[PDB]
C-alpha cells in the first residue's frame, strides 16, 4: 500500500490537481517520507536524545 | 579549508528546465521550407517515440 500511495502522489496526484475542471484532490494514502524510527534504549545507551 | 575539506572539478547544468512539474528541456525547431507545420509536428512525435 505504502509504495501504491507513494508513486500516486509523486506521479499522478501532482498532474491530476493541475487538470483543468479539477478541484480539490484527496490522497487516499501519503507520499514517502525518509522515516528514522527512534530507539530509546539505543539513545539513552549513547546518551543521545531526540 | 584544506584541512577539513576536499575539491573537485565535476559536470553540473548551469540552468535547469521543468514543465507541469517534472524536469524538462525545451527543444525548438522549423518545419522543413517546403512542409507544414502540422507534418513536421507529427515526424518529431513519431522520432520522440522511440
Amino acid at each position: 500500500q505504502e509504495d501504491i500511495s507513494d508513486y500516486v502522489a509523486a506521479n499522478m496526484k501532482d498532474a491530476i490537481s493541475r487538470t483543468s475542471g479539477v478541484g480539490d484532490v484527496q490522497l487516499f494514502g501519503s507520499q514517502y517520507a525518509m522515516r528514522i524510527w527512534m530507539n530509546p534504549n539505543e539513545l539513552n545507551k549513547f546518551q543521545l536524545t531526540p | 579549508f584544506s584541512a577539513f575539506s576536499s575539491s573537485r572539478w565535476e559536470y553540473g547544468s548551469p540552468r535547469l528546465e521543468r514543465y507541469n512539474g517534472l524536469p524538462s528541456m525545451e527543444i525548438l525547431g522549423q518545419a522543413a521550407p517546403g512542409k507544414s507545420t502540422g507534418e513536421a509536428m507529427e515526424l518529431m512525435e513519431q522520432l520522440a517515440s522511440k
